[PDB]
RNA sequence: GGAAGGGCACCACCAGGAGUGGAGCCUGCGGCUUAAUUUGACGGGGAAACUCACCAGGUCCAGACACAAUAAGGAUUGACAGAUUGAGAGCUCUUUCUUGAUUUUGUGGGUGGUGGUGCAUGGCCGUUCUUAGUUGGUGGAGUGAUUUGUCUGCUUAAUUGCGAUAACGAACGAGACCUUAACCUACUAAAUAGUGGUGCUAGCAUUUGCUGGUUAUCCACUUCUUAGAGGGACUAUCGGUUUCAAGCCGAUGGAAGUUUGAGGCAAUAACAGGUCUGUGAUGCCCUUAGACGUUCUGGGCCGCACGCGCGCUACACUGACGGAGCCAGCGAGUCUAACCUUGGCCGAGAGGUCUUGGUAAUCUUGUGAAACUCCGUCGUGCUGGGGAUAGAGCAUUGUAAU
């Protein structure tokens, strides 16, 4: 957690573009998530730098790894609104396959309600993908 | 270099605490250097 | 059973961190390798919050701060009233002070002082019965600001009656405490 | 029988004198041999802040020698945490 | 109203002292010049890289979703080594190959508001009027506007008080609250402080002594170092001055007698004062081939007829040189690093080597600083004052010292 955001960006590119779906799940859930929550939690204005945003952007190339590693325990650890805007712009800018976007929406609709979760569901509804009927029933 | 809130203007660079003289007098009542004389 | 050093350090952390979430006291019990620290609480809707709040916040704050991994210690909560705002605990305390040889005046001053230090808008203690004399007497001890009529009686004031048995006879303690209407919530 | 020196430091005089006097009373009430509370000079840490002004801090130090077994030393060190 | 009168101040004058502006140079501004000499009026703006906000270039990475094509015999995305490649890094295609719609191209409302300036809301670091005389409650008398309070006098640093008197109350002022200074051989108390006595021990004259070594040889103590408790000062007292009132001045006693001196603290009446990387189908130029984001090199920010200014060093004999004596205090010091360094050897020195002590009233440290004291050289001669400028080499920190 003592790296620079350039180092976290490059290591996220390395450890998502090479490691598999479960392995980059463990990488993002252990190394990126705790450094993420400690960059935003320990700061007095509770915002994030630009290169951690680019790291979370580059972590979505394997979408199983992204959703199973980044988004799903973060909302269960307390997600605020700068994380919502930043990781929602992450969730918007990168083209995600429809199945893991559908599993993500099926996750986020079940959560305890929060306007960060509302921003993430709003980004996943900006896709208008070919959703399975279970994801439609969760809506 | 300000490593707290990106506030290089007036760092107090002594002892590496590195708070600007604006925010140093924000956090002046947390360390203990206060008004006696 | 954990030590009072840990308990007082959590008191020091809570008194500076739970400044406007109602930290009344701490109940704590220790089972093998599990220290259960129940935050005794003024109002607990600051503690519970909107859809599960301060308990998760302080749990993750201790895990992030005091270098605890999830699984070693556990954090609990219970819903009670503020000990000063409640007339029941203050009536228990008034009964306690009268049974331990403290007179009407100093016990009434101490209990009303503790209630006004708690943060109640006002309080009143009514003490009736006989104290070393044949003739019965009653004594009012009111402070702050109280209301006596209407639906705000049902809303804002707590009343508690206690029959406290002394060696001469019986005394009737009537504690009436007015809670802060801005903090109604 | 372990000889341990306790070096106490504080910013305010009343709580530091209270802690030192509690050490003296409790180590005196069960017959421990000891040196009295040696009172080090109060060091004055100051910063000249932007005419000019001065910010000050008084730091008070005592130290007390004690000779006691492990149980009494541990109970004294645990209870006197303030 | 350009009447006059007081404060009350060395950012004012007199008594002066040190001076600047005179010489050289350091440094800040202006001007010129440039490709840039980034930009404000000390900007913690000390300084080759960074910081850098400026130039000469070379580059990455953009742009969401929707939507028409394109398909696994291949769109393509990556692990590559070679041809590379200019100054560096990128970039393209030949394979060894993962390829797997993450497609690729061109578009359509805008994702991106890490593109933002304005409207509101809440509010804040430096604050500052750090409110030192005013306010209003009425009274009355006057169509309105106005009189009084808010005054003949006297007095205080003050609208602070006295007094007369259309008068009668209250608030914030102001005094006042906080924090400091100095004297305590009267307390209370010591190996992270010291003093003396005393053991062991070194030298010198010996007739007793002097100088000491000795982080335990023991003791006492705080005389000095130090932590507090208190105490004291409240103008104590005397005499002028003052309605002989609140008060001022001269003198004595006093550690302290100008409010013993300074600064922080409110309430009321001004700050668009400076942002929050704030929220709101907010208004609005584009929505991106812009670099706004990134880099990576090399030059700048220092350049010079000159002007505005502050400093350093001199013009010497109350001085320069050569020796000797060697007097302080505030600080400050290293961890998951290279800090402060004692000592010993080498080197003319710069410095280097080898260690050691100290996370600290302990070691650096007794910081053996400088000015100063004494004795010799000089002999008033731009001199043996000056040290600007320039040459040569040698070392240290820094990747890189032009």
């Amino acid at each position: 957690e003592e790296w620079s955001p350039h180092v976290v960006y490059e290591a996220t590119k390395l450890f998502v573009s090479n490691l598999t779906a479960k392995e980059s799940q463990k990488f993002i859930n252990l190394i990126l998530l705790e450094r993420f929550r400690d960059n935003i939690e320990t700061s007095e204005d509770h915002s994030l730098n630009y290169h951690i945003y680019r790291a979370v952007k580059k972590s979505l190339y394997k979408p199983s790894a992204f959703f199973k590693g980044f988004l799903f325990p973060l909302v269960e650890t307390g997600c605020n609104v700068r994380e919502a805007t930043i990781a929602g712009s992450v969730l918007a800018k990168v083209s995600v396959p429809a199945l893991h976007s559908s599993a993500a929406l099926s996750y986020l609709l079940r959560l305890p309600f929060s306007p960060p979760t509302t921003v993430f569901i709003k980004i996943l509804l900006d896709k208008k993908y070919a959703l399975p009927y279970q994801t439609v029933d969760d809506c | 270099q300000c490593r707290v809130c990106s506030s290089h203007t007036g760092l107090i660079r002594k002892y590496g605490l590195n708070i600007c003289r604006q925010c140093f007098r924000e956090k002046a009542n947390d360390i203990g250097f206060n008004k006696f004389r | 059973v954990a030590d009072g050093v840990f308990y007082a350090e959590l008191n020091e952390f809570f008194t500076r961190e739970l400044a406007e979430e109602g930290y009344s006291g701490v109940e704590v019990r220790v089972t093998p390798t599990k220290t259960e620290v129940i935050i005794r609480a003024t109002r607990t809707q600051d503690v519970l919050g909107e859809n599960g709040r301060r308990i998760n916040e302080l749990t993750l704050l201790v895990q992030k701060r005091f270098k605890y991994a999830p699984g070693t210690i556990v954090l609990y909560a219970e819903r009670v009233q503020d000990r000063g705002l409640s007339a029941v605990a203050q009536a228990e305390s008034m009964k306690f002070k009268l049974l331990n040889g403290l007179a009407i005046r100093r016990a009434a001053y101490g209990v009303v002082r503790y209630v006004m230090e708690s943060g109640a808008k006002g309080c009143e203690v009514v003490v009736s019965g006989k104290l070393r004399a044949a003739r019965a007497k009653a004594m009012k001890f009111a402070d702050g600001f109280l209301i006596h009529s209407g639906q705000p009686v049902n809303d804002f004031i707590d009343t508690a009656t206690r029959h406290v048995l002394m060696r001469q006879g019986v005394l009737g303690i009537k504690v009436k405490i007015m809670r802060d209407p801005a903090k109604s919530r | 029988i372990i000889k341990i020196r306790i070096t106490l430091t504080s910013t305010k005089v009343k709580q530091l004198e209270n802690v030192s006097s509690n050490i003296v009373k409790n180590a005196e009430q069960h017959n421990l041999v000891k040196k009295g509370p040696v009172r080090l000079p109060t060091k004055v840490l100051k910063i000249s802040t932007r005419t000019w002004e001065t910010y000050e801090m008084r730091i008070h130090k005592r130290y007390i020698d004690l000779e006691a077994p492990v149980q009494i030393v541990k109970r004294i060190t645990q209870i006197t945490i303030e």
